[PDB]
RNA sequence: UGCGAAAGCAGUUGAAGACAAGUGCUUGUCGUUCGUUAUAAAUGGCCU
């Protein structure tokens, strides 16, 4: 897992984090969290198994 | 006269009428009338008698490539 | 069924195509390697190009087109260019030369040559009996 | 008189023979309403068909050349 | 069920609800007849086809 | 310009494409400067056996133009797209839609191609390797595509719903880049 | 690897966006969806395929409205499997009407093929003798229905 | 039979009114109307005159108990589909459809009349029972 | 295309201009017009 603050725009924040999976958790900064998930690799799907690393 | 695919006849006794994929050859190679297109492909040709003649014409899995139809 | 380009220096990938969806049985270049012809199992020829001034500075190459020409494979494939001739001859397992242009490659024309084109007799007809 | 657009004519016998109910029917009449149906029958299978019928190398070969 | 209805029509008559009662007959009966205009104009294909192949 | 037929505007809305009957030829303008100033007939682009083929062949649909304007992107009726480089005037052919391609945008940076047609599905082509992904079944056929915003996260998309003839039936839905999930429909 | 147990009792916010595992999807169903439109006419006719789920494919293929594209790339060698199932389906009243469809496009579009074929034609003599058949017990039922309608 | 074959082709190509009763004669036989299509009908344009004659007599009187008529109709589409509907004259299409309305009605006969039939075999067979 | 039931009952599918191809003539086309109610075919198939 890993903090992200976007180099231009301060006011952005973001938290990337992943596993053993197929896909990949995005989440933006409270009633609520704001999650998307990264899961499509354009074309590219055999050459990455995991996004653990 | 015959060819891979074509037939024709010529007679010596009569004038005729005056009326991309290859090299174009700008450099040199070294240093009473039929015709028919209809007989293909055609491994031999030749008369057997004055009125007879003989035509012999040539009669694998492939990648599926489909075509569609609708 | 994937072309790639690596660098011969460094001895790593430059660009990989997922083109053919079989074997890439052969592989041609033209003159100036402006352009890269591959040819398989699956009966198709690809023309990979790189003959923008933009993709020359960046050495990215481009699968630009691709045909259907041939009825089975295609083991053998060549190119020749001069100053009067431009071919791209490709055969295989259907037992007959394909002809086509290395610069007009998409557009232009092709010829397939006979299967049997008999320079050398191999049957004879007597007349008599 | 029928023994001797038609379906309505037909269908409304249907219609009789109902109401005269089983017991009425007497049978010499009915053998003859019998022989005229089947053959009505069977047309109407022949017509049927009718209109659906509506709706629906060698390896050595001897030619004469043209010249 | 041919026998059923001629032996006992007189009873059948004198019921006071029979769609009910005979219910699965109408059913069947019906799925069967509805089939006849396509079951024919099948068959009048294949006598078409028939007849064809026959006869040449 | 006269007798325009078909027209586009790039993406950063500074370059127009535009295509006239001066059997017709494409013009390329940029809008606030003299830079980009360029001019072709449709035969050049065309390809021989489209000549020889029907006419849906030779029937341009949609057009898009690449906000550099090194590509332009041209649909064909037959379900074919071809992209010009305008620096050579040579063609690449992409074709996967086997119905009439309706709509093409390019990306903000020019490597990622979005197309959409009768097929329900809308396609991004990647150039650089001429891949592709998809998001089928689409509520309706793709009149428009585009890519809204500074770093595309945002594809604007424009739908049809061809059932209904007795009336035409827009429906506007943006999806978030990200997830490919409908932001706002 | 202990953290597997966890359920998220404890924590403030819980997200769950797993998408529950759908059942299998059978070879035909794939082919369809594939538009593999002749090879899911071939998985219809299997050896051990239900007869419901041998129905559905020919319906559905006929509902796609791809009933000759199916039957283009065929001969009498893989044609024979679709006649011996319209042998068999022909007397089940649900499947009568679709073998009824499909039969008539086959006939409309091999009938070349049927004259220098012999098999071909004994799976029709066969065929017609069953319709023939059928049509004796459709009339049937219909006469029961004649009767039945005079006691009301 | 050799007679009337003869006779027939005479007034197919004599353009007579009498091929319809060349037609309806007895002589012909299932096998004989056959023959007939299959080696003296070779022009299409007495293809078109024996369905015309044929098919205004069967609209007419599409109920009609000489079964010879219709045998006609059903070898003649049966062995000369083909070269009928390469026939392109306004008219033999009006022909068309107007045999086709007459036999449209028979089609939807049928249901009643099997209903019909099968109600009088149980009046028969009741009166059988009750004679017993 | 009109009417009607779903079956069907009546009725249409013309003229001009321009372009291309082949040889002034022939054919095919129309992001051209007027009037009447009035086959297809660029190897091209749906994500995680």
């Amino acid at each position: 897992c890993t903090f992200y603050t976007s180099l231009s725009n301060q006011n952005q924040q973001n938290i990337f984090t992943a596993g053993r999976r197929r896909y990949m958790h995005s989440w933006d900064l409270s009633q609520t969290a704001k999650i998307e998930k990264f899961s499509r690799l354009y074309g590219h799907e055999s050459t990455q198994r995991s996004f653990e690393n | 006269f015959w060819g891979a695919t074509w037939i024709s006849r010529i007679d010596f006794d009569v004038d005729f009428p005056i009326n991309g994929l290859t090299i174009t050859d700008e450099s040199n190679f070294m240093n009473h009338f039929f015709f028919t297109d209809k007989y293909k492909p055609l491994l031999f040709v030749d008369l057997i008698s004055s009125n007879e003649l003989a035509i012999i014409e040539r009669n694998q899995k492939a990648f599926i490539q489909p075509k569609l139809v609708f | 069924g994937s072309i790639k380009f690596w660098d011969f220096q460094f001895a790593t990938l430059n660009q990989s195509f997922k083109a053919h969806d079989a074997d890439v049985l052969c592989l041609t270049t033209d003159t100036d390697n402006n352009y890269v012809f591959s040819a398989g199992v699956d009966r198709k020829i690809f023309q990979f190009s790189q003959n923008t001034n933009k993709s020359q500075k960046n050495n990215r190459w481009v699968n630009s087109s691709n045909r259907l020409l041939h009825g089975n494979d295609i083991r053998a494939i060549c190119a020749y260019q001069s100053k009067g001739a431009d071919f791209l001859v490709s055969g295989g397992v259907e037992k007959t030369l394909v002809i086509n242009s290395l610069t007009s490659f998409s557009n232009g024309n092709y010829r397939k040559m006979p299967t049997v084109e008999p320079y050398s007799k191999n049957v004879l007809v007597n007349k008599e009996q | 008189f029928i023994t001797s657009q038609s379906t309505q004519l037909f269908q409304l016998l249907s219609l009789v023979l109902d109401s005269i109910g089983l017991f009425s029917l007497e049978g010499a009449l009915l053998e003859n309403l019998t022989l005229y149906i089947d053959k009505q029958v069977e047309i109407a299978e022949r017509n049927t068909e009718l209109w659906n019928l509506i709706d629906t190398l060698p390896t050595y070969t001897m030619e004469y050349l043209d010249i | 069920v041919k026998w059923c209805l001629i032996i006992h029509g007189g009873y059948l008559v004198s019921i006071p609800n029979l769609m009910s009662t005979l219910s699965s007959l109408h059913s069947t009966l019906k799925r069967r007849s509805d089939l006849l205009p396509r079951l024919l104009a099948l068959d009048a294909r294949l006598d078409c086809t028939i007849n064809k192949f026959k006869t040449l | 310009w006269h007798n325009v037929i078909l027209s586009n505007i790039s993406s950063n809305g500074k370059l127009l494409a535009h295509m006239c009957k001066d059997h017709k030829s494409i013009s390329v303008v940029s809008l606030f400067d003299d830079s980009v100033n360029l001019s072709f007939p449709l035969g050049s682009i065309l390809s021989s056996q489209t000549q020889s083929l029907s006419y849906n062949t030779r029937y341009v649909s949609s057009m898009a133009i690449d906000n550099m304007g090194q590509q332009l992107a041209v649909g064909f009726a037959s379900g074919v797209i071809s992209i010009v480089s305008l620096a050579d005037l040579q063609i690449r052919l992409l074709k996967w839609h086997i119905d009439s391609v309706l709509s093409l945008s390019f990306s903000h940076d020019g490597s990622y191609l979005l197309s959409g047609g009768w097929e329900k599905v809308m396609s991004l082509w990647q150039l650089e390797t001429n891949s592709q992904q998809f998001l089928p079944r689409l509520n309706g056929i793709i009149i428009d595509c585009q890519v809204l915003g500074p770093q595309g996260n945002y594809y604007s998309l424009i739908l049809q719903m061809t059932e209904n003839n007795s009336n035409s039936d827009y429906q506007f839905l943006l999806l978030n880049a990200s997830d490919l999930t409908s932001k706002l429909s | 690897m202990r953290g597997s147990e966890y359920q998220g009792d404890q924590e403030h916010i819980i997200h769950n966006d797993k998408v529950r595992s759908q059942r299998r999807m059978r070879a035909f169903e794939r082919n369809i969806n594939q538009f593999k439109w002749s090879e899911a006419l071939d998985n219809a006719f299997v050896p051990g395929m239900a007869k419901e789920l041998t129905l559905t494919v020919l319906q559905e293929l006929r509902k796609r409205g791809k009933v000759r594209v199916a039957l283009y790339g065929r001969d009498e060698s893989t044609l024979e499997p679709l006649l011996n199932w319209c042998l068999k389906g022909i007397e089940d009243v649900r499947s009568a009407s679709i073998v009824a469809d499909w039969v008539a496009v086959v006939l409309e579009l091999y009938g070349n093929t049927l004259e220098s074929s012999p098999v071909l034609q004994e799976l029709m003599i066969d065929l017609k003798t069953k319709v023939r058949h059928e049509i004796h017990k459709s009339k049937e039922a219909q006469r029961i229905e004649g009767m039945l309608q005079l006691l009301t | 039979q050799v007679e009337i074959a003869n006779i027939l082709s005479s007034h197919l190509e004599a353009n007579s009114t009498e091929i319809l009763d060349d037609l309806m004669s007895g002589s012909w036989t299932e096998p004989e109307i056959k023959k007939f299509i299959l080696t003296k009908i070779n022009t299409v344009d007495h293809l078109s005159k024996i369905f015309l004659t044929i098919s205004k007599s069967i609209t007419q009187n599409p109920w009609n108990e000489e079964n010879l008529l219709p045998l006609w109709l059903k070898w003649l589409l049966t062995l000369k589909s083909g070269e009928l509907n390469s026939i392109k004259d306004k008219h033999t299409k009006k022909n068309c459809k107007h045999l086709k309305s007459a036999l449209r009605s028979s089609e939807e006969i049928l249901p009643v009349l099997l209903g019909i039939q099968g109600r009088l075999e149980m009046l028969r067979r009741q009166a059988k029972l009750r004679e017993d």
